[PDB]
């Protein structure tokens, strides 16, 4: 009987986006440009809105959303941004694709400690994962008979989660009848997948190829929404909103030099150069950073494509 | 022994597109009339669909099984539980997929021979929901899962087949629905050999939409990825594509299924999206532009809150589209 | 132990081949058109007419026999007729090669209770009354052995048909020749569907049919013909009446012609439905009406490929 | 020279001489190649024990493949047959002395093993360790093939042995045979097997013995007989020579039959 | 319970050559002078990698990582190093190579557990602390010759033992540096590891080393950069060196000569500089040593040009060997 | 403990070598051209009597050598050497990188045992005195070398084929060489750019890893001629008692040429027994031209046996 465990959720991956709100939205269920953190992409924004009034509308049995996207569009950064219009502070438990390789673990035991980082628990709310640290098969048995009594005691409550796994195409065969047998059994969190590529053979079988390396049969239980590149003239804004909220000053044709970064590669290389960015200002006696710094790091430090062409060109 | 009150633990939503199905329509001198319980069209099928079962009831199937071939939207499940009513008011019918099998919380023995008891008053496999052990709490316990051992069938195999004569306790066959054959390998193959060798083995319907393509597990090519010696033992039936008006009935049903109304302009348009992409396709957008007249409240849809279900809701051919769209942008330089 | 054990036998494997009474031989060593439940295909018959020579002078010392066609030249049929010719109740087990590979068990003792299958008294069916494993294997190995040398029951070894053989593997055709080589063995012989490949598990070392040359000067080989549209028809016309179904010389000969299309198996198994479509007719015999009507409602095999293959092209673009 | 290169390497053995090296008698599979090996005990002294394993004799299931290399090496002795797991364990300790106790003596063994390009890496490495005794013996081999991929590796050799042990050991071919060679063949196992022949009929049993196979010949011996107790004509005269070579064939024609049939099958 | 003072075990051979550098050789505000603290050249990528040292100081370093794709042959590793000297006097350092993950002694994750042990620093590391209250050893080669158990719950002991030394006030706990050379021979079973483990507080930081670029993955059948997941190519810090000048070589070769104590005449540092740039540089200074003790042969101990064109020619190249030995198997393809 | 277990040789790999006894060098640093044996090879003793002098000068410390020549052109040879003038009955013994794939024996074990058959006082006779008892022989050999009453030395270790090794034995032939009492190791190849086993897909020169190489040194030893090989048998045959003919050596010597060395030196002792055959002493040509159609090499076999096998 413990009811203070409060110490979890590891942060680092989505400390990154601390700046969204939510979704943000008019009462007419349109998109507004700017709002609740979010930037752009009016597209998908009423996609997710539309979704998300159908799982208080409990019409989602059995169903799922695809986010098929390019690299580096924020397809993680709507994929929070729905896990704030369940509202209440529901659990939003991420992961990767390739995080079920390991070594010592067998792979349907990451997959328990994924779904129970998703179903949240005077009234104080913990999630099924913090109630088996608490304790730490029956080792993992013996916490349903706290918690089955409490929804009939009538005190806390079960509420549903967001278990968005990104780059689904690292996952073999096995998985997924797992997830799909477990997918829907009665209040079993919303399942999100993201995924980039195109026809990708499932691991194990060596013959069938696939839409977005999936089983065929899963797929058409799924819905699937997409989201474009940026364009430079609001592009500039997200950067500009994440270093507001660190507190760094930089001038706009930098920014506007930033951009280009951006189209010739990732967004996710793009804010990369902030915060080693930025700390070469405090060497050269400043607060705000000039042309020169964006400059001097945009040779010291290159991307992972860069580092393709350069490094093949002179391998030879 | 303590368990007669394992009456059903039906599965109704994962089964529950497929509610408008009430038998196959047929005439007394099996002659399809293309209107009746919702089967619309696919006479070809169904007329060879009146076939077999009357050779069920002659028990002239020991020995022969059913394999249907179609393409994704020519009903593979529609015709196959179609034979469930005509055959019986209260028949098993079981719906897995081929990749079932390819579980990791048992091998692909005990996958299947569970699937094969589930059709088999109650199911053969039901009576395995309390008196092997108690499962069924709260929903942690999906997450889990134990091992039943053969131990538990015996002991259980004991009972009805000496309840059989009892009169109270009765067997009746069902229908095991195996998808995507080809996925399955020549290991699970041979197990169903001996499957159906059996008195009480249920009639089998399986489904497959590929040509030639190699047998997994080995090396070499035969029809459909299965081999010779399981062929020469079926009947083969394969179906057409539904035409524009086919499915202009058929559409009508699931909206008239769920309360909704769509307009005149608005169903032709619909039928036209579903013979754009796909016939599956057709059916998720539906509820999905239910709640889109919702918010304006004007109690039936129009053909341009149709659009902004697809303007956003892409199908699942160009989702494969844009992809390699982008993928041309990344290796042309 | 318990000698009244008397349905063993999965009498659906045999079931297709009841009408067989001989192999209708001559003493001068010939054979004859149509005798005993065999029609045309002479040779074929009068090898084994050779064969059941040397199976009498017990000269068949390690040897054995394969039968090579195409699917539908009868290889089953020869096959469960020599247990007829051998005399009074010979036992018969019909093998398929890909019949071994099951989760529940070891390839290995599939093929031993076939052996234990092949040779009144089989040694399979002593091993399932007294459970209620090869621990079981000597003392009941014994004790016939001692009712043999006391004289009490006759023991004959009997015939296996080990169909299917190019999907068969290595490990067994090493496992087959060590029980074979004795004289209480039984005749294994053989049917192919499958020319030139690899021996499975070998993986890269091909054969004639995949079997090894440790096999291959051991078996004796014989080669069949395929079917002409006379021949065939009696071979229909036999199991018409063996199946009690009345039928019309006309939609016979429509029949016929779909047995150089696809095999013959595929135009018998549709001979059991379209006699109970005319019973829906309301006629006791078939006519023309339902041979039409048949082939355009159940497909075959090799047009169920060709179908589909035909218009997916153009499906997924 | 199949009995002229043989004695080469023959009196090297009862010299003392054959140490870290074998046989290998390669040829045409069956040349008689085991039955010329099987002579060698034949020409060697007063108690040769010999054996005609397999290539693949090793891969079983009852006993493992190192159990594999335990017995036939025993039996090529014997120790095996005073032996019928670890029961070696006693008797090798307790024949240490008697071997110089004067029973009855000991001898090495006349190992032949047929067609070793049926091996793997695995099961050529226990050859090296097995040839370490003093009573380890002379081995026999024999395959067809040269340059074939190894059996646990991405790396081909030549003869299917690994290329340092092709220098380790002596390397015979059996000479294949000719139409008096085969000519004597069939007539020494005409009368061994006494059945009467014309003397025509030994003629052509060699013609399809240059084209097909040679136990083929042997095949119709016994039943060719009966067809001719078929008509009670007491020798098997030109008919039946001629009869059953319709009904009896050998597989590169059968299986080269079915290939011309089955591309019109996959044509039209 | 009494393992205080064994505080330092390890080989003397990684660090037995690459003792003539001391820092990287910066001035407070990131630039070099071409010559200072063993460091020589190539400045774009020392100054960069202040930052990360920088970075370290800062408090913002956390979860990202370090890399460094040049040839074979530029001092990949040397750069590592000056990294640990310029942030304090003793911060440990472990050099590993991409395949000494696999290992047949143990399994794929204890060398990367006891990789990352190596690299916890306290003063009066970790790793040492569970290698004496394990097992017993401090022999010859007889006990490098069989192996022992390492027990885990001896780790969570003494991770319930540092419970006790950290706050308390006798021990202060520093980051070390972990270093990962020929980063594409690992798998992707233990990529997930590092996912999984640099969340950590007293987590160290990692540098990692390569010469590859777009490759297909070890363990998937997926052509990517550096034989990396995508998603953990993202979080890193990623920086390219050149091939080497020929300033810059006599610039080394100079400094390193007084490692070996030899003494060399203008003729080898001509000829060296130019064979040093033809094969390796990591060829030409293993030539070094040997050139050496042919010289006290013939008597003198000043080596002139005779020697180094005797063990150039003594002693081949990789380079060469690879067209020898390929020469000599085309012509054995001719019949 | 119990110090008498004098002799335990697998004799009959170095059987063809009890010959070689000396480089044959001056003192002063060059190659004489003929002395103990070593005939030619005049670029590759002078690599040894170098390495001779870093392993007494205690400079070779943590690097390799490596041996690349085709077959037939010594390798095994100089490897024996170099064990002959760091003074008599060091250790020496031939492994073949193929052996480790026992059927029974991990090949952890496989390694550590014939590791300490290179280090004398040997360490791999004092665990076949009595019989991990490894552990038990860790105490018996510390008593002594603080007693001084036996000495410590290092021998040589010598692997071939090695292209037949994964990746696994490397990282365990890697770390195990760096002790200060480890044996040198010498390597033996015949590859160019090969595929390393256990991978598939990293490939580097001699199939070895491209950690272990810039460590390692590279040493070319050249084929032959035949008034080079024709002296290789003339010692052989002294030193085997067998007389002999001139042109027994003028013609045994073009097989040399034709196949390789290994193939040819074989063949004296059934020659010798051929003419024994006759009776008579010396072989004269009848003999030596008798041999190679009638038994066979691996080369011309393969070549024969495959295409008559067509
Ligand atoms: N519309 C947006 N609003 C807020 N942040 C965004 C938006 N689009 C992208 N980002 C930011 O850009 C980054 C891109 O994330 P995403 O598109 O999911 O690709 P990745 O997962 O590879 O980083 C995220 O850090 C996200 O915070
Ligand atoms: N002839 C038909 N009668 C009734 N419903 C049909 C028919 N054909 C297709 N459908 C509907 O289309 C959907 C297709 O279901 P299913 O049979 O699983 O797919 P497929 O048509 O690809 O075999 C189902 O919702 C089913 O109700
Ligand atoms: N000569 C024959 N006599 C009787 N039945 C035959 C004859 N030839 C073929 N059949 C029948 O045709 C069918 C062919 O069976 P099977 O031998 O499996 O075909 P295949 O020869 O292709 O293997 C069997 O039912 C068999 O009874
Ligand atoms: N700028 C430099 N300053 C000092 N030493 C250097 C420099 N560049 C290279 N080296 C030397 O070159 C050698 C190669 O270093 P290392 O990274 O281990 O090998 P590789 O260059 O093959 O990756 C090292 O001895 C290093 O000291
Ligand atoms: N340089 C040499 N001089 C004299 N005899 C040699 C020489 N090299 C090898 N031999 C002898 O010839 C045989 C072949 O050995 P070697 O050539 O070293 O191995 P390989 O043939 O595998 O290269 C050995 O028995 C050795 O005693």
């Amino acid at each position: 009987k413990i009811e203070e465990v409060k110490s979890t959720t590891k942060t680092q991956r989505i400390a990154s986006h601390s700046h969204v709100k939510g979704l943000g939205l008019d009462e007419s269920g349109l998109a507004k440009q700017a709002a609740s953190g979010l930037v752009g992409q009016e597209n998908a924004r009423e996609a997710c809105g539309v979704i998300v009034e159908l799982i208080k509308s409990k019409k989602m049995a059995g169903r799922a959303v695809l986010l098929a996207g390019p690299p580096g569009t924020g397809k993680t950064a709507l994929a929070l941004a729905i896990a704030q219009e369940l509202g209440s502070k529901v659990p939003f438990c991420p992961m990767v694709g390739s995080e079920v390789y390991s070594t010592e673990i067998k792979k349907t035991e990451v997959l328990m400690e994924n779904f129970r980082r998703a179903i949240g628990l005077i009234i104080q709310d913990v999630t099924l994962h913090d109630l088996d640290v608490a304790n730490a098969d029956k080792l993992r048995g013996e916490i349903n008979k706290v918690v089955n009594k409490y929804i009939d005691q009538g005190i806390a409550e079960l509420v549903p989660g967001v278990l968005f796994v990104d780059e689904v195409h690292m996952l073999d065969i096995e998985c997924f009848t797992y997830l799909h047998r477990a997918l829907e059994s009665s209040i079993a969190p919303i399942v999100i997948f993201a995924s980039n590529r195109g026809n990708c053979v499932i691991r194990g079988t060596e013959d069938i190829t696939s839409p977005h390396g999936i089983p065929l049969d899963l797929l058409d239980r799924v819905m699937i929404i997409r989201t474009m590149l940026y364009t430079p003239q609001e592009m500039k804004q997200i950067i500009k909103i994440r270093a507001q909220t660190e507190g760094i000053n930089i001038s706009e044709e930098a920014l506007n030099h930033l951009g280009e970064i951006g189209t010739k590669t990732t967004l996710r290389y793009s804010v990369q150069l902030l915060t080693p960015a930025n700390l070469l200002a405090k060497i050269n006696g400043k607060d705000s950073i000039e042309k020169e710094h964006v400059e001097e790091i945009s040779e010291l430090f290159y991307d992972a494509k860069s580092s393709a062409k350069i490094l093949a060109d002179q391998q030879d | 022994t303590k368990v007669p009150e394992i009456r059903d633990v039906t599965r109704i939503e994962r089964i529950g597109a497929h509610s408008h199905i009430r038998g196959l329509g047929l005439d007394d001198a099996l002659e399809p009339r293309q209107a009746s319980q919702g089967m619309v069209g696919q006479l070809a099928a169904r007329r060879a669909a009146g076939v077999v079962l009357e050779m069920i009831r002659e028990g002239k199937i020991a020995g022969r099984a059913v394999l249907i071939a179609g393409q994704p939207g020519t009903g593979k499940t529609a015709i196959a539980m179609g034979m469930a009513q005509a055959l019986g008011p209260d028949t098993p019918f079981t719906a897995i997929a081929g990749s079932e099998i390819f579980s990791l919380e048992m091998s692909k023995t005990e996958a299947l021979t569970q699937a094969f008891r589930r059709s088999i008053t109650v199911s053969l496999h039901e009576i395995d929901v309390i008196n092997s052990r108690t499962q069924g709490f709260l929903a942690l316990f999906s997450g889990d899962t134990g091992e039943i051992k053969s131990e538990v069938r015996e002991q259980i195999n004991a009972k009805v087949a000496e309840w059989r004569e009892e009169g109270k306790a009765e067997i009746i066959p069902g229908v095991l629905f195996i998808d995507e054959v080809h996925m399955l390998d020549i290991e699970s193959f041979s197990f169903l050999n001996r499957a159906l060798e059996s008195d009480m083995a249920p009639v089998l319907i399986m489904a497959t939409n590929r040509g030639i393509t190699r047998i997994r597990g080995t090396s070499y090519q035969s029809p459909h990825g299965i081999p010779i010696d399981l062929l020469d033992r079926l009947l083969i039936v394969s179906t057409t594509p539904y035409s524009e008006k086919d499915t202009k009935q058929i559409l009508r049903i699931r909206c008239e299924e769920e309360d909704v109304e769509m307009s005149e302009d608005a169903y032709t348009v619909l039928t036209r999206i579903g013979l754009e992409t796909s016939l599956r396709y057709a059916i998720q957008l539906i509820t999905a532009a239910s709640l889109v007249c919702r918010k304006r409240k004007g109690t039936e849809v129009q053909v341009d809150d149709i659009k902004r279900v697809y303007s956003l809701f892409l199908d699942e051919s160009r989702s494969t589209q844009y992809m390699k769209e982008y993928q041309d942008a990344f290796l042309f330089n």
